[PDB]
């Protein structure tokens, strides 16, 4: 005769504290749009499970893939990509929409799979005297590849005349800051918009989204599965010295 | 030319985090060989009348196992680097020792052709330029971040001479990198104590990445005032240092209740031995027994 | 403006290792792209390496690694390596300056430091 479970009997591996995204959400100020950050992200967990109870943002958007089917499948690149958008251009900034951004400074594949999120961040952004350190280039002689970066300050030669590094004429400046206006209504108020690029494949799937715990007994033959590992037994309570390791 | 001498039995290790107790347990793997013949390096401060001797950090064997043990009060050796272009395009590992923390690093950086530390003891401001590390150009990209823990805390006192052995094992196998360390209480200067230990496992890198040379990292002082490096009697420093050589040997080690490996003895060094592993037993019966052919 | 200068120098010993750190004091800073060439005698102006603000830098092969610079926190850290004889040059800072039409709409280009190896 055999006893077995009444459902089940699994265990987790212990809290596992997620990525240090406190840094970078506490950043004093965060990487501009032309220059941002690329540090691999790994050993860690989306955060996102813990969002149900904080600051609700503007909008969150997974075209490839659910909302709720996040912690259903693997990652294993995490890159963000945060910039600061204009209000009145949040309706003519989508996927597959041709426009002067679209042509020039957004360029993406158009098989790229990722999410979306938008705040405002009139919360922060506000009373801050008017830094200039956000920039963009507003126009260039060519189309930039994904993930690709321009360094080349020179003046940009539109007519006969050589610019030689100075302007002069038909000399065009082609980097270029977006204005902070005091008298900006609510349309215009800046927001933050953060893209999740990755492809989930080239290496190995090692992050795992968080999975539902359920209850343990002792003093009963019940399954369990450690670190892949399965077996069956009674879990019971000893007292021996064991190794710290 | 090189001298040899005798291996003790220092150097044996955890094949795994499997725990036992009063059960002897055979493992085959890269293990360094009891009682087995070591070549000792020798240091001076005075040379520039002899032929080709005292060479300049010599590279060394990359084998799959190396052993590597030595007492240094001033902890001459702080750093070890990995690759073989050495030209900074691939990864190299990086350890620091400050303060008794280790802090490990997989930072690419361009490797000097002598590399070299200066450090300037017995100074009436300590900790000076200690966050410098002028010990690499410039890093290129780092990924990774390492953070460690005491060990343990004693009372009031301090000794930089005698105070701790440290006890090191590295190893490659398959391309997984394991870190082997140890640090036992010992309280002797006449000889070195005798005993037997073992050392843990704290963490493996399966990065699987195929290396055949190394580089260590050195710390010198600066300015000539003393008559030797750190000390007198000797020309250059006076302590205790062994490097052995790991081999695919076979071993059977022996646990107690207290979950720690008690002693070792290796298979094939005698036919003892061997009839000790055979039998599963280090009570050895009377009688006659086949070993092998 | 922004100057940069240090100090005239020093001596330098065979085999030395110096990294001079920036007073990286005067006005508010901001964060613009700096690039950073090396000039000498019958050779034009090249891209030897250009940093931005915190993102990437990008350096030539033959000065990778032995010279490089780093910005960190407003703050630029120059890291010195691998002096030869044949390292005399000069070098030129090249920075992007929006706020600077009121009187002067050009480029602040930073006056060419020379270097010289001597024993």
């Amino acid at each position: 005769f055999r006893v077995q479970p009444t459902e089940s009997i699994v265990r987790f591996p212990n809290i596992t504290n997620l990525c240090p995204f406190g840094e970078v959400f506490n950043a004093t100020r965060f990487a501009s749009v032309y220059a941002w950050n690329r540090k691999r992200i790994s050993n860690c967990v989306a955060d996102y499970s813990v969002l149900y109870n904080s600051a609700s943002f503007s909008t969150f958007k997974c075209y490839g893939v659910s909302p709720t089917k996040l912690n259903d499948l693997c990652f294993t690149n995490v890159y963000a990509d945060s910039f600061v958008i204009r209000g009145d251009e949040v309706r003519q900034i989508a996927p597959g929409q041709t426009g002067k951004i679209a042509d020039y400074n957004y360029k993406l594949p158009d098989d790229f799979t990722g999410c979306v999120i938008a705040w405002n961040s009139n919360n922060l952004d506000s009373k801050v005297g008017g830094n200039y350190n956000y920039l963009y280039r507003l126009f260039r002689k060519s189309n930039l590849k994904p993930f690709e970066r321009d360094i080349s300050t020179e003046i940009y030669q539109a007519g006969s005349t050589p610019c030689n590094g100075v302007e002069g004429f038909n000399c065009y400046f082609p980097l270029q800051s977006y204005g902070f206006q005091p008298t900006n209504g609510v349309g215009y108020q800046p927001y933050r918009v953060v893209v999740l690029s990755f492809e989930l494949l080239h290496a190995p799937a090692t992050v795992c989204g968080p999975k539902k715990s359920t209850n343990l007994v002792k003093n009963k033959c019940v399954n369990f599965n450690f670190n892949g590992l399965t077996g069956t037994g009674v879990l019971t309570e000893s007292n021996k010295k064991f190794l710290p390791f | 030319p090189p001298a040899y001498t005798n291996s003790f039995t220092r150097g044996v290790y955890y094949p795994d985090k499997v725990f036992r107790s009063s059960v002897l347990h055979s493992t085959q793997d890269l293990f360094l060989p009891f009682f087995s013949n070591v070549t000792w390096f020798h240091a001076i401060h005075v040379s520039g009348t002899n032929g080709t001797k005292r060479f300049d950090n010599p590279v060394l064997p990359f084998n799959d196992g190396v052993y590597f043990a030595s007492t240094e009060k001033s902890n001459i050796i702080r750093g070890w680097i990995f690759g073989t272009t050495l030209d900074s395009k691939t990864q190299s590992l990086l350890i620091v020792n400050n303060a008794t923390n280790v802090v490990i690093k997989v930072c690419e950086f361009q490797f000097c052709n002598d590399p070299f530390l200066g450090v300037y003891y017995h100074k009436n401001n300590k900790s000076w330029m200690e966050s410098e590390f002028r010990v690499y150009s410039s890093a290129n990209n780092c990924t990774f971040e390492y953070v460690s823990q005491p060990f343990l805390m004693d009372l009031e006192g301090k000794q930089g001479n005698f105070k701790n052995l440290r006890e090191f094992v590295f190893k490659n196998i398959d391309g997984y990198f394991k870190i082997y360390s140890k640090h036992t209480p010992i309280n002797l200067v006449r000889d070195l104590p005798q005993g037997f230990s073992a050392l843990e496992p704290l963490v493996d890198l399966p990065i699987g990445i195929n290396i055949t040379r190394f580089q260590t990292l050195l710390a010198l002082h600066r300015s000539y005032l003393t008559p030797g490096d750190s000390s007198s009697g000797w020309t250059a420093g006076a302590a205790a240092y062994y490097v052995g050589y790991l081999q695919p040997r076979t071993f059977l080690l022996k646990y107690n209740e207290n979950g720690t490996i008690t002693d070792a003895v290796d298979c094939a060094l005698d036919p003892l031995s061997e009839t000790k592993c055979t039998l599963k037993s280090f009570t050895v019966e009377k009688g006659i027994y086949q070993t092998s052919n | 403006h922004v100057q940069l200068v240090e100090s005239g120098g020093g001596l330098v010993q065979a085999g030395g290792s110096l990294r001079l750190s920036c007073a990286a004091s005067g006005s508010i800073f901001s964060s613009n792209a700096m690039s950073w060439y090396r000039q000498a005698p019958g050779k034009q102006r090249e891209l030897v390496a250009s940093i931005t603000s915190g993102g990437n830098a990008d350096y030539a092969d033959s000065v990778k690694g032995r010279f490089t610079i780093s910005r960190d926190k407003n703050t630029v850290y120059p890291e010195m390596s691998s002096l030869k004889p044949a390292d005399t040059a000069v070098y030129y800072c090249h920075a992007v300056g929006q706020e600077a039409s009121a009187y002067a709409p050009r480029a602040y280009w930073g006056q060419g430091t020379q270097v010289t190896v001597s024993s």
